[PDB]
């Protein structure tokens, strides 16, 4: 028997588009629509670890300050700045949170229903941005957590129209 | 001088799913290791075998009650991973995001009844052969079938075997083909004593030889 | 053809130990609980032992309860019977058997062996 | 799945009338299986699933008075033939039948398809074909009419998917 | 003798144009013109197994869903989709279909003149789609055919008029 | 630093038979081997020398009667892939899509005749050569001709020999060009014994060393 087409590795390894997209964005991969494929695999784990990668498409020049960093920092130059071309900019980013792995829910606060804020990526700056794409490199996944499929209302089961070659 | 190259026409573009990498940006960063952690799963069928989950009787319970009525068919239920008794299952779950399947899946069957009631019951798998599920307890002997009784554990499993014409099944049952689509199971009660409100509990899982084919997403988004 | 294979058997004195041995061929030996019959002389066979294949079990009769060992192969495809503390009722023929059905019946199963005989000394 | 191996036996039967006012291009088909009364058409009814091949002997009664030549052939995937591919029947598995020369013919297929099982009460591969090439020339000397045969039995029947009875 | 040109290998290795063109596709390999070469050295075998690619000029993004998938998911981004360039799309795409070799003559029907709707290679979806051609790669045959050549009405043969340098 | 290079001019477009292959979009897909397939066909050219096809006689049959008339000459037909007689042959199916070729073609004859009835042929073949065939059935044994009598075999083969200028020959013989355009067969009748509707029934294949070169696709499309 062959299961490759089910690796965690393998699954999570595609461009998924991120919906909320502000001219100032804090890239957190809990942003992800909960029902695609990535989001609903992804809330399927407690916790996770993974690199990144995404596709912006920007007017102007593009900064990146890392977790930690002041919201005051995206103004300068210093930072990594990525000067734009045509179609959109391509780049890689690495994971510098301070945990050792991140966490999809949390039991409580962390300040002496909402993860704490330093579960992220990052952050990008443009004088606007108008898509933006993430995708995780090397995932890996712990714990895992109930994984729910569409409900059935009265029939026996799901009807979903197939492709057909019919003419 | 220098190398002579042709810039190729239809190539370039950027596909969702291409397997190149992009040019890094902040170099020289160590992270701290992950290593020794409890609980990693690398592989999401291996987590579906080794944990089974309960099904959803009629009604939103999870096992099924003994009948006093003639009809001494317990229940049937469809074998098909978008059938409604399947609808609150991991497999089914996983089985929501591709295409195509093959291979065995396991029946568990728990017995909660009180320990002063016996019984004996079978089951018995109908592929998608005669129009008519056998409803009778003793026609479905043609079937391929067991028996099992609660007097030397508890706790019987079953297995489900693959029959089909190609060699791989659609899992997405299709609005078209009506028709008892490939599977059914139902249970007979040869004998109860005592047993009016006495429980029985059955959960599914993925068989030893399971697979999913073709990763897609077809939920509405 | 899910074909059965016994061997083991022999004669032994009381409270010894035997082990008897199941060689099973064919494409269903994962799926089909396997178990043991004994069929004394002038008798019926009986349910002696049965051993499950998913989690691995076990269910012993109550005659011999507390003194036998069923236990399984399934990358050999063999299934063996560790017998102890001996006693003259045990001497008969055993059957090993299979099918999807866990029953103490044993028309019920399909699939049966040849046999091997059992002898105990007192 | 199991062999079966009653179910592989000779059944004798008839194809057609060959007398002397047909030219060539005369076309009589019998698709396989056809309506076997022994253990066969209770597999094809009780079972689902079946897979085997063919063989058949056709025989034509007369003598070496009669002047003519009849073609016999297996085609898989059977259709309709228009005039013009009549001329290329030798393509699939055939024998010649002639008085003159031969009088039994002999073909041996085996499984083959899309799916690894097929549902017979559904879709039919194999086809016997018999074709007048020249045309029964006769004379006072020589038989007004002859009668062919076919015997024809499964070869490796092989059933998967056992299905219970109708009573 | 050299007998390298009538390979069957290489002489299905050339993009061919598929006429019927829509918003939404189901790619078939039996929509292609049945009297051009590919076409027609097609027909001629009944059995058929091959990869494919395919080039598209298309407005907007382009979408593949694999065979089995249902007919909403063409409007989900999650699925492989390819981002406009100028000229056209190249892409390859595998064999998804369940069934181990396709056909091009079906003899019956397989729901409980027209090849089930399984005998395809997926589908694809954009705003629109003005050309699209297809090349079968490492193509194999079964079962050769009748092939007919063009009728002669009444000239003992075809004349067809060759290139020729005349001035 | 970073390579340069130069962009040519010219090179890079789309050409409908270049040997360039396509970035993937999808991988890891494993499809159930077809192996042990009978019935598996590599060459056109092995399919047409295997299994001969008829030859389409006048008013659309596929065998000469023998005829009780003066004329000897039972008939004849154009050698040729773009013939009136090979017009329904599998042969020339496959040869319509090429322009040149070079080879033997073979003949078949076989006797559907009455046991009782005997009878005497030859064939002849003619070259482009003399303005006329040589209809006259002693005139054609100064050509590479052949004699089979129907009393040791009812089937008798005869081999078309290949003789042109050049090395390879058009297939698609052309609108200019008339007169006999390479070669005809003419099949004579010695004698006959109550051989009034006594059949002959002529098939053509490839032969040995036959050989097609260019593809072209020449219909209306």
């Amino acid at each position: 028997q062959r299961r490759h087409h089910t690796d965690v590795g393998f699954i999570m390894d595609r461009f998924v588009k991120i919906n909320n997209t502000n001219p100032t964005h804090v890239i957190d991969l809990m942003q992800t629509h909960q029902h695609g494929l990535v989001g609903a695999l992804l809330r399927a784990a407690t916790y996770y670890f993974s690199d990144l990668e995404i596709v912006v498409r920007h007017e102007g020049n593009l900064t990146w300050v890392p977790n930690g960093a002041p919201e005051a920092a995206l103004s300068n130059a210093g930072n990594p700045t990525a000067y734009n071309k045509a179609p959109f900019t391509r780049l890689a980013l690495p994971y510098t949170a301070p945990h050792r792995v991140l966490a999809t829910v949390y039991n409580g606060t962390s300040k002496y229903t909402q993860l704490p804020a330093s579960f992220n990526f990052g952050a990008i700056r443009a004088t606007d941005i108008s898509e933006l794409l993430v995708r995780m490199k090397r995932a890996e996944l712990y714990c895992p957590r109930p994984l729910l499929a569409v409900e059935v209302t009265a029939q026996d089961r799901h009807k979903q129209k197939i492709i057909a070659p019919a003419k | 001088g220098i190398v002579p190259v042709a810039c190729s026409d239809g190539y370039g573009g950027l596909v969702t799913t291409d397997p190149k990498t992009a040019d890094p940006v902040y170099g020289k960063v160590y992270n701290p290791p992950r290593t020794n952690y409890p609980g990693r799963f690398t592989n999401l069928l291996d987590v579906a075998e080794a944990c089974p989950t309960f099904l959803c009787f009629d009604d939103g319970k999870p096992y099924v009650v003994t009948r006093e009525d003639e009809q001494r068919l317990l229940a049937k239920f469809d074998v098909s991973l978008a059938a409604k008794h399947m609808s609150n299952t991991y497999l089914s779950g996983i089985a929501q995001y591709y295409a195509q399947y093959s291979g065995t899946i396991n029946l568990h069957f728990m017995f909660t009844g009180s320990t002063d009631s016996k019984a004996r019951y079978m089951v018995a798998y109908v592929p998608p052969g005669v129009e008519t599920p056998p409803d009778t307890p003793e026609r479905a002997a043609h079937c391929i079938h067991a028996e099992w009784d609660t007097g030397l554990n508890s706790k019987f499993t079953f297995s489900i075997p693959y029959v089909s014409a190609a060699d791989y099944a659609y899992t997405a049952s299709d609005v078209a083909e009506t028709t008892n689509v490939q599977g059914w199971v139902c249970i007979y009660q040869i004998t109860h004593g005592k047993a009016q409100n006495d429980t029985l509990v059955v959960s599914v899982s993925a068989g030893k030889d399971f697979e999913l084919r073709l990763p897609i997403d077809p939920r509405t988004q | 053809q899910v074909q059965l294979q016994q061997s083991g058997g022999g004669l032994v004195q009381a409270g010894g130990s035997l082990r008897l041995s199941c060689a099973a061929s064919g494409r269903a030996f994962g799926y089909y609980y396997m178990g043991w019959f004994r069929q004394a002389p002038g008798k019926e066979r009986e349910f002696v032992a049965a051993i499950s294949w998913y989690d691995g079990s076990t269910s012993y009769a109550d005659s011999v309860k507390g003194r036998f060992t069923i236990s399984r192969d399934n990358a050999k495809n063999t299934v063996d019977l560790q017998m102890n503390s001996l006693k003259s009722e045990d001497t008969a023929v055993y059957y090993c058997a299979g099918d999807r059905s866990l029953t103490v019946v044993a028309s019920s199963w399909r699939y049966w062996g040849q046999g091997t005989q059992v002898t105990v000394s007192s | 799945e199991t062999r079966v191996t009653q179910a592989e036996r000779f059944f004798k039967k008839h194809l057609f009338n060959w007398t002397t006012d047909k030219p060539f291009g005369h076309l009589e088909k019998l698709k396989l299986p056809t309506d076997h009364k022994g253990v066969y058409g209770h597999l094809v009814d009780s079972f689902a699933y079946m897979r085997n091949g063919w063989d058949v002997e056709v025989s034509a009664v007369g003598n070496q008075f009669n002047g003519g030549c009849l073609l016999v052939a297996m085609v898989p995937e059977w259709k309709k033939f228009t005039p013009r591919e009549k001329y290329q029947l030798t393509l699939f598995p055939h024998q010649f039948i002639s008085p003159r020369t031969n009088m039994t013919a002999h073909i041996t297929v085996p499984y083959l398809g899309v799916n690894r099982y097929d549902q017979y009460k559904k879709h039919k591969p194999w086809t016997l074909v018999v074709m007048v090439v020249s045309p029964l020339t006769t004379s006072s000397i020589g038989a007004t009419e002859i009668k062919v045969y076919a015997n024809i039995a499964p070869t490796h029947v092989h059933v998967a998917g056992e299905l219970p009875s109708k009573e």
